[PDB]
């Protein structure tokens, strides 16, 4: 079956 | 001569400068950072169906990098993400509005590599900002080239800086050197400075 | 002065203790070797809500680094685990029991952070071990203080050590460097002599 | 004696070997680079039952790493595929077909590990090559001894090499360093000239 | 939706 | 539950 990927984003700064 | 001392002193700030990301400037296009891909404005990855994903034996889908990876600092070959021909591009939400200095692109090194040749490296390209963060036209930030035959990592200084502020840049790639089928960018970095 | 051959003995040693850990002593907190985090005994993870994973544009969930990640390696900025303000707690299961000598915090080194400061960093911290596994009261091991202006890992070494055994400790993160909202917490070692 | 630009000239030098994958050979085995394993030929997995994946606390299933992971860059402990006792087999398919030239094997440092001590690392080793890539009998290409007091990374020239062509290879372990229950590998590469 | 992690739990050691 | 992996297989080269 077909391709793929988890998608991430960010909309402010994680913690760092 | 040198004495003892003054080549440990030597090693230490070379393995310091080594351990701090390589070249020792923030990266505010790293994914953990807090950057992300507008997957909607990337190019099209090149999907090749040559690997296959599967359990217990039991076919599932295929394997392929994302432009996630462009932001993500594992360079070992094929942790690239690879868009077909040789003009592409991937739009990049920084972790925070900066005024960009340089950008650092790297590929896997030479010798790393069937033939010692990394013919799928981006050539020439150019580095776009976007003031604000859902216009669709960019402003030319500099062009540059990733010269195959220098140092695997390598960073470029804006020449003549113009000091507003970004948080969604452009990496536009114009040329390749030589693949045939594809392109393969390793890793994008930008630095610059915060608020 | 030095001789050729002196020099590259220098840097031969050097970089087989950079390729040991950075520090050439075995960690019996680190997850892949067998430690692991008691959930329930740790702080609450400070949850931000700025990270989503989706699926072909859907909304799924969102992304938060749990106390896990002081167990493992990979110490990019964001690699860290978080809490709310500047007092928290983990506790770990070791790989082993062993009577404790040192442990090891690092954090992300300034020259990759924003305006070269890292107040989100543990200041004031101390070590409890737990005699029995499950026991709630632990002993004080030792009290220490991670130096924002010092090297990015830091080692240390249990001023009087009173050798009996623990498998189960705890980091006791008393302040922090100032940061108003959250302390990260990037990498826990811990080490000492097995049974 | 030397000068200092020398210096910064060894110390670089060093720098980019170690970069360049520690030894500077393109590894044909890397999983990334398009090599996997063929796992109905190889040995079992040793299941051992002790690491427990969970979610909020109820029981999923057990942790256990796969022969795949021969072939990953990452080698901190127990980032390693076990098999039950001092004889066990590993099959490849290579990224390329290749005239093999050498293999390099390594195992985690004496100084990482308790009591400095290694005796789940291999021992004693063969390499075969399988001409056709389905043919069940394979042919010698050279036998080897990873030395438990060497470097963590060993790499092995095939002493007379018989330069015909292959694709999969098979990591042959005759004996281990003396581990009773199973015996430990981190990471196997394979070196040679492409077509 | 919440958010979310695998928890990974040892009862003895792995293979090193 | 039991044990677990998922498997990859390439047919041919990925993207260098
Ligand atoms: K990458
Ligand atoms: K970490
Ligand atoms: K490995």
């Amino acid at each position: 079956a077909r391709s793929f990927t988890l998608m991430l984003r960010y909309n402010g700064p994680p913690p760092t | 001569g040198v004495t003892e001392e003054q080549v440990h002193h030597i090693v230490k700030d070379a393995l310091q400068r080594y351990s701090e990301d390589r070249i020792g400037l923030a990266d505010y296009a790293l994914e953990s950072g807090g950057a992300s891909v507008i997957s909607t404005r990337c190019s099209e990855t090149y999907e090749t169906k040559t690997a296959l994903i599967s359990l217990f034996g039991i076919p599932l889908w295929y394997h392929s990098q994302s432009p996630r990876v462009i932001l993500q600092p594992d360079v070992h070959p094929g942790n690239c993400w690879a868009f077909q021909g040789p003009q592409g591009f991937a739009v990049v939400r920084l972790s925070a509005r900066i005024r960009p200095t340089a950008v650092t692109l790297e590929h896997v090194p030479k010798a790393l590599s069937p033939n010692s040749t990394i013919s799928s490296a981006p050539k020439d390209f150019a580095i776009f900002g976007f003031d604000e963060d859902l216009q669709q036209e960019g402003t030319l930030l500099g062009k540059f080239t990733y010269d195959q035959d220098g140092e695997p990592i390598q960073t470029f200084h804006f020449q003549a800086p113009g000091r507003g502020t970004y948080q969604v840049v452009e990496l536009r790639i114009l040329t390749n050197w030589g693949h045939p089928e594809y392109t393969c960018i390793y890793r994008f970095r930008v630095h610059g400075e915060p608020a």
